[PDB]
């Protein structure tokens, strides 16, 4: 047998917490980390209400399906966790202007004093409640179909201008907008938004109705100012609907 | 239409896959169960005016100031109002005790029944009095089965705790 | 006050006239009565408005 | 970060001895709020520690943080 | 969204012409019978929930056939829904009483209600009665002559606004129609 | 909190914007409506525990069946807390008439009311024959002024158009 | 169409709410503002034939390098239509004076107006000039009242802001 | 966010007692000052755009190492949000004196603003001048003393709102500190 | 740490100026009032023993769920760590009240307070309830209006120490909060 005490690094977890110079400088590292991992429980809970809306009585709906073919909904997997992984790579410029571009969003958002609270204190909170507020009500760009041609041409000139801030200021793409990052992977991708756009156009007869009084809401507390704004979102509700928040830049 | 068919069949339509073992072995299940609750559903189905009688008096025995002037029942017109829902719960667990699944208490009876009663200001504890009178009148077998009597009560727990 | 030169500052209470003192007593502490301090020092020098 | 660091190796020793003895002026951590020793002593004649409470540690009493060091240490 | 002040300008603007004096007492009248317009609204307002349950079970109540099975109110889920759509009629209705225009119905609300309703086989008929009893509340809330409900208010006449919202009542009936 | 101010700062920072004179506009109307409601604020904080005792037992008095047993107030424990429950309301409706809007109610007495009072069974025209017993024993004259009551019987009927 | 009307039911469309009690006391500010916005429109509509020659030289005055031919100003249509500008910034301060807002002068005067003043290269400086002359030659008790001239020298430094 | 009226509530709230008539005149005072609080809001959102103009500007002629090749404001687009940046600190304490209290101040603009420079690589030396100089911008049109320009108000004394107004200046110095 | 003279002092060095006299009168304020300083520091010292039991015995008897088994000030042992850290709170607000500068109360308390009761569960909405009992206390004692305890002064105004240390007990209850 060997005389193995416990070493110092192993004790040192066992102690009380002070409150002034280097001993204020551990439990400052200590409640940051575990405010980190309970904005992630705050992020993951308001994710799994929203996905109780696509299962509305107890069955998988049409807006929850992973992709058509045999492995087409494990490379759905796989290329959600590379783009988490591209997300940290960006700089301070776009983590801490992502930041506060979400704070303006999620307050309008924001039902009483208490929820306008936890979206200033906790960020990945608030950004996992704008795109939560969104994939409810489908007042996405993966949700709304165009009913004319000039609807078409209208969200299309919004989402031109909005495929300019995943370029840089000199021009060139970030990393904010890829499809593939592998051998062939972004035909993969070009399979599984192909059918999600053939299931958008599945709805119900009150799902296209709900939908398009949500898109005018949407357009109009949160990206319009003026009122010419809003008459480009009452009568429009497509390209009321592919104004984007500027924090992911695609 | 939550049943065991709707659940295992769009589960795997979301991974756009076939259906497999796993899929086929809950619907040996149905061909297990189905004898207790379809013997349910026909007792039920033949006993309905007997029981719905027996259930909406019950309500008015015990609150009785629903018969006030102002308040709910105060004339006949609604009183009469009142049995058509209780008769309109049974027939709804009828349906739910045939498709085997909460689906028919779901979809058309309970999904906005909050945002109704309230606004009409009808009590939701009359409902529970009602439906909670013929859970414990029941007595296992005389009435159905050892097991119908087993699935038709957990179908009146469900309209319970959905009001409560 | 000439045999207790001492008593200068000692509120005589419900004898005398009513003091004024421009406190500001709250938790926040801070004079409410600058509305009526300013009507009564009016009051002091001239005697009237 | 360079030379004065430490050795961690827990182990270290190796003697299977019996145990000595320590103090009694520790923290107890049970009442943390108490005075215990040092209110009764000649703890009370000398001039008291020096501990590093400032993030700033001002240049006057920089140096009368290093007169204890050569004091002492 | 336009109010009344809004309205003038817009006129003028095509014009090119100043606002001045020809069309600033119609506005100034707005202003000076403005304690009224606040003493309307509010009182709509204070009893705009019973104002759709005195509606759409008097809708009901003049035609029976909606709760049959096959009807528009039949389960929970459309009940709810026609009572949800009798308070977002009578809010902007509430927008338009107050602000004086009724552009924050025209636009916001029945852009595309016709064609919204013949897609879900709303009847246009009888949502037209829960519409007109609806009417018939509100004239009796700003007159001060429900007979069950007596609110207390100063001494004058406030004919020409208890029909002022019988003229938005109206912006509505025609739309569904 | 939505107050006069609150509602133009959030709206012009939202915009992204300086306060305009629209903006210092509305604050102008807070400054003649605050003599009104500020009188009703103070003749309520001086008042409320003849209010409530007159109003606690003003649905007591109108509904009885919690006081059978199993019912909502069967004991002097639940007795106690409806008298608490009342006082609760009449505090926030003396807050709501000093900021001068319903942002009181709306935070710390309305939000969640409907998710509690139903899962503890409590009967949500209890309370709504209180509250509308104090809007009917309020006369103008003897009271308060009157758009005191233009005030204070609006926030009362805020709160009964919200509860049921 | 920013106004004290069109942001405080344009904020309570968005939650979903009725007009409150604090929605009704914004709207009583511009019952007691009114007269002196109101007070300043008619002398606006009295003088602006005047006042925008007073200030169509004042950039003349200051910038004597427009008239040149090598620079701008070379001729008499580009001289006429820099009256033809200042008296429609004078308008749309004479419709925000209407409103009770900043609305007209937003959408109409102020957006935009930084793409087409530099690609038309026409300098911006010019512009600022003109509209501060006219803060600076009124003076207050003769031409209007006191509370007309702080909302009519309200609107003019917004636009020089606005402006650069 | 909270104002004045809201700060004397949430504090009754924790004692659980009614706003009566002993902290009711704390707020009638807020009511009789409005129109000065009201008079001068409006002195400084006039002048706006010159006092982020007059102030990092002054700036970078104390420090001339900002315009060095490297430095802070050295680049065209840099110093495009350093002048960004200086009118959003100017509109959060403009919000905080119309409202009358510093809640909007620290959550929505000052609550993560220290370690957002922290990553960005803001010298927080010259950020405490640049919004100093702000202050006594602020404080000298408030008590209408510039030498430039000078406003037509009533005559009366607010000095209480030019040393509120400097309370919530240095507390943008003290949170980025 | 600094103090009311040397506040000045760092404020006139970033700007490489000489403090000379058209400040030094708010300075001459700070010393003609000096003896009033010192007089309001001694009444609080005085009875310090007695406001941290009249301020924490106040705390659980508007909240008896501390005292509740598992509650915070529940043991001999937990009640004696509230008292020791009501009386170090008092302790750092007076050496501020005697500086006229609260830094050696956010560089040696408040630095790093709140991250300590986090770790502790220390419930932070009791603890502002014992902070502003010890507040109203302490004005109690400067402005000579305590009830069961009557000192004796000259005649003179010493409102403006009871607002001072005031807002010295808003930053210990809006640091931790
Ligand atoms: C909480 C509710 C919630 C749901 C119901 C589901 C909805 C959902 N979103 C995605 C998947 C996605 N959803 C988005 C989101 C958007 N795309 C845009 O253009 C807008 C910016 C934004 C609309 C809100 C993106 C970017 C993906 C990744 C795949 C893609 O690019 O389409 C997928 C997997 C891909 C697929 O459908 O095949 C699903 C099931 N997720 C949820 O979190
Ligand atoms: C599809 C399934 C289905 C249901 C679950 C019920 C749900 C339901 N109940 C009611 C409606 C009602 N339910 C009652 C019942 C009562 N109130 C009283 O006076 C009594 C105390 C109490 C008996 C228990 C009354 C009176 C109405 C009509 C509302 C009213 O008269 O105001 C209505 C309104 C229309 C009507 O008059 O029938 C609906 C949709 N109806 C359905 O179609
Ligand atoms: C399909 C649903 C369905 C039911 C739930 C029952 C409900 C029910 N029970 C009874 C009628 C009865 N039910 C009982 C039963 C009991 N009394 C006890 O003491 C025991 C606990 C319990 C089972 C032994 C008795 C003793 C009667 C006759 C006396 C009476 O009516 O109370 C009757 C009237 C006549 C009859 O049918 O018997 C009805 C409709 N019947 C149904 O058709
Ligand atoms: C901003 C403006 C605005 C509106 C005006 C409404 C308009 C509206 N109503 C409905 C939807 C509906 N509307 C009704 C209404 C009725 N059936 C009747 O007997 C009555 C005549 C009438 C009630 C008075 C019903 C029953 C549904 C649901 C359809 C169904 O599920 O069967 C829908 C589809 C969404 C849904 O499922 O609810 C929409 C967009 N919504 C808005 O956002
Ligand atoms: C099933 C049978 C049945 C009905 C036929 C209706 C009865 C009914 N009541 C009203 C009419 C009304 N309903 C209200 C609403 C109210 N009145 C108040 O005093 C309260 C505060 C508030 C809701 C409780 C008002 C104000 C009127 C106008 C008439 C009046 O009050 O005199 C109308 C409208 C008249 C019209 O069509 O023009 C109808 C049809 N309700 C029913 O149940
Ligand atoms: C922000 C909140 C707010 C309000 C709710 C209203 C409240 C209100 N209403 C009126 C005042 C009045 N209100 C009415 C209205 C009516 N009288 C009747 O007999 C009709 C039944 C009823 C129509 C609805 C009349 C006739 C007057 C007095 C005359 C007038 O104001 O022009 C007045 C008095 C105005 C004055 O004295 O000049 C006030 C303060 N004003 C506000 O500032
Ligand atoms: C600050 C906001 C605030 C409120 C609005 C109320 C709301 C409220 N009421 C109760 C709780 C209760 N409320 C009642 C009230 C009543 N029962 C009756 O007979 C009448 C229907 C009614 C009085 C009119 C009763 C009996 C309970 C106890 C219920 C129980 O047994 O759990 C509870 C659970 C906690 C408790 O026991 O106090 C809450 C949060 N309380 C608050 O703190
Ligand atoms: C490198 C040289 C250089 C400078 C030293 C600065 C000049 C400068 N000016 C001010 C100070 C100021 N700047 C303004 C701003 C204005 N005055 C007006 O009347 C106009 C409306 C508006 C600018 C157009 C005001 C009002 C003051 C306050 C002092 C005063 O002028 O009375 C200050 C702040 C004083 C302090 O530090 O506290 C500085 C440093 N700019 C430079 O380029
Ligand atoms: C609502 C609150 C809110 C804020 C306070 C700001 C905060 C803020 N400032 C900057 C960003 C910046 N801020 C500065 C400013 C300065 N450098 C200095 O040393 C000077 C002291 C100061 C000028 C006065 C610079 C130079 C950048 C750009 C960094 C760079 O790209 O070089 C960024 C990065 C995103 C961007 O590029 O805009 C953000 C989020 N934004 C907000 O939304
Ligand atoms: C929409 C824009 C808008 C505004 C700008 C204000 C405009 C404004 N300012 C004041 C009015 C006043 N303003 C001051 C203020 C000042 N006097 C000074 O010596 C200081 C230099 C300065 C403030 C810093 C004083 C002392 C009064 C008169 C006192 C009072 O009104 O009670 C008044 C009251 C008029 C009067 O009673 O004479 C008004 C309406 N209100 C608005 O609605
Ligand atoms: C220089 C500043 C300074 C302080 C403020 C204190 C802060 C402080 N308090 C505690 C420790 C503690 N603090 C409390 C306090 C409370 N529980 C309550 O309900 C009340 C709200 C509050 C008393 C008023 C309790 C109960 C403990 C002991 C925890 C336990 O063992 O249960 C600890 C842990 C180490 C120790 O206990 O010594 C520290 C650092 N110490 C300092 O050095
Ligand atoms: C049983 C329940 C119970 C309570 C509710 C509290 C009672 C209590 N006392 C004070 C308040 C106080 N406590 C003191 C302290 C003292 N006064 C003296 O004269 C002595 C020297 C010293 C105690 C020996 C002082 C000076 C005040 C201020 C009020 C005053 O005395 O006028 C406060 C603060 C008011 C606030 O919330 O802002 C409270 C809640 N104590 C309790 O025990
Ligand atoms: C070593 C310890 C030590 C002290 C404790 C103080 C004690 C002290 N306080 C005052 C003197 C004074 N003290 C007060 C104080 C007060 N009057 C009030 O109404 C308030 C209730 C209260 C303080 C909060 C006033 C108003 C004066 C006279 C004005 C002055 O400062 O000259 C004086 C007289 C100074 C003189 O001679 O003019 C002294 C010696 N000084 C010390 O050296
Ligand atoms: C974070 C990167 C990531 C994803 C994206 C998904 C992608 C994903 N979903 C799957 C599979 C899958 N996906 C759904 C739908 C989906 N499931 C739900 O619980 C809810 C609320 C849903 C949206 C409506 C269902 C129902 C299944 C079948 C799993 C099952 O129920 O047995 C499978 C397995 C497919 C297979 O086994 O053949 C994958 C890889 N998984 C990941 O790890």
């Amino acid at each position: 047998v060997t005389g193995a005490v416990s070493s110092v690094n192993m004790r040192r977890f066992q102690r009380v917490p002070k409150v002034s110079g280097f001993s204020a400088k551990v439990t400052k590292k200590n409640v940051n980390k575990a405010l980190d991992k309970a904005d992630m429980f705050f992020a993951k809970s308001v994710t799994m209400e929203g996905k109780a809306a696509a299962i509305p009585y107890g069955v998988y709906g049409i807006q929850c399906m992973e992709g058509s073919a045999k492995g087409m909904a494990h490379e759905k997997r796989a290329m959600a966790l590379s783009a988490a992984f591209r997300m940290n790579q960006r700089s301070a410029a776009e983590k801490t202007g992502a930041m506060y571009e979400n704070r303006r969003l999620a307050l309008i958002l924001a039902q009483n004093d208490h929820q306008e609270k936890q979206y200033i204190k906790y960020p990945k909170l608030a950004a996992a409640a704008l795109m939560a507020s969104t994939e409810v009500t489908r007042a996405c760009q993966r949700y709304a179909v165009p009913e004319s041609i000039e609807e078409e041409f209208l969200a299309a000139s919004v989402d031109k201008v909005n495929k300019m801030r995943g370029t840089t200021a000199s021009g060139v793409y970030k990393s904010s907008c890829v499809e593939g990052n592998a051998k062939g992977q972004a035909e993969q991708a070009r399979v599984a938004a192909l059918a999600v756009a053939f299931r958008s156009a599945q709805k119900s007869a009150s799902q296209f109705a709900a939908e398009r009084y949500a898109q005018s809401k949407y357009g109009r507390d949160l990206f319009s100012s003026t009122h010419f704004e809003e008459g480009y979102a009452n009568t429009y509700p497509a390209m009321a609907a592919a104004k984007r928040a500027s924090s992911y830049g695609y | 239409m939550k049943s065991v068919i709707t659940t295992v069949v769009s589960a795997a339509d979301a991974a756009g896959r076939f259906p497999s073992n796993s899929d086929l072995e809950s619907i040996q299940g149905n061909i297990q169960r189905s004898a207790a609750r379809l013997e349910a559903a026909e007792k039920l189905a033949g006993n309905h005016e007997a029981v719905v009688k027996e259930a909406g008096d019950a309500c008015f025995a015990k609150y009785a100031y629903l018969k006030n002037p102002g308040e709910a029942g105060e004339n006949q017109e609604k009183i009469n109002k009142c049995y058509r829902d209780v008769d309109h719960y049974m027939r709804l667990v009828n349906y739910c005790l045939v498709v085997g699944g909460t689906g028919p208490l779901d979809e058309w009876g309970i999904a906005g029944a909050r945002e109704v009663y309230r606004t009409l200001n009808l009590p939701t504890s009359a409902y529970v009095a009602s439906i909670a009178y013929t859970r414990d009148r029941l007595c296992v077998p005389r009435d159905m089965s050892a097991q119908a009597g087993v699935e038709f009560s957990a179908y009146l727990d469900y309209l319970i705790n959905a009001l409560s | 006050q000439v045999g207790n030169p001492s008593t200068r500052s000692v509120s005589v209470g419900s004898l005398g006239p009513k003091v004024f003192k421009s406190e500001g007593i709250n938790s926040n502490a801070q004079k409410t009565n600058n509305e009526s301090i300013l009507q009564a020092s009016y009051l002091a020098v001239f005697g009237r408005m | 970060l360079s030379s004065g660091s430490s050795a961690a190796v827990p182990f270290s020793t190796a003697v299977r001895f019996e145990s000595p003895s320590g103090g009694l002026d520790r923290y107890s951590r049970v009442d943390p709020a108490a005075p215990g020793p040092n209110v009764i002593t000649r703890f009370l004649f000398k001039d008291r520690p020096v501990r590093r409470s400032d993030p700033s540690l001002s240049e006057v009493d920089r140096e009368a943080t290093m007169r204890t060091v050569y004091r002492n240490v | 969204m336009l109010d009344a002040f809004s309205r003038v300008v817009v006129n003028s603007d095509a014009k090119a012409a100043y606002v001045g004096g020809s069309d600033l007492q119609a506005l100034k009248s707005f202003i000076a019978d403005g304690n009224k317009r606040l003493d309307a609204v509010n009182s709509i307002v204070s009893n705009a929930s019973c104002m759709v349950s005195d509606a759409v079970s008097g809708m009901i109540c003049e035609n029976p056939g909606l709760i049959s099975p096959g009807g528009n109110c039949y389960t929970n889920r459309r009940m709810a829904a026609c009572l949800r759509d009798g308070e977002i009629i009578l809010r902007y209705v509430s927008y338009a009483l107050l602000a004086g225009d009724a552009s924050v119905l025209e636009d916001r609300c029945l852009n595309g209600l016709k064609e919204t309703y013949i897609a879900l086989g709303v009847p246009t008929n009888s949502s037209i009665r829960a519409v007109s009893i609806m009417k018939a509340q509100a004239v009796a809330f700003i007159t001060n002559t429900a007979t069950e409900r007596k609110m207390s208010f100063a001494a004058g006449d406030c004919t020409s606004l208890a029909s002022e919202v019988a003229s938005y009542f109206d912006r509505v009936g025609a739309a569904i129609s």
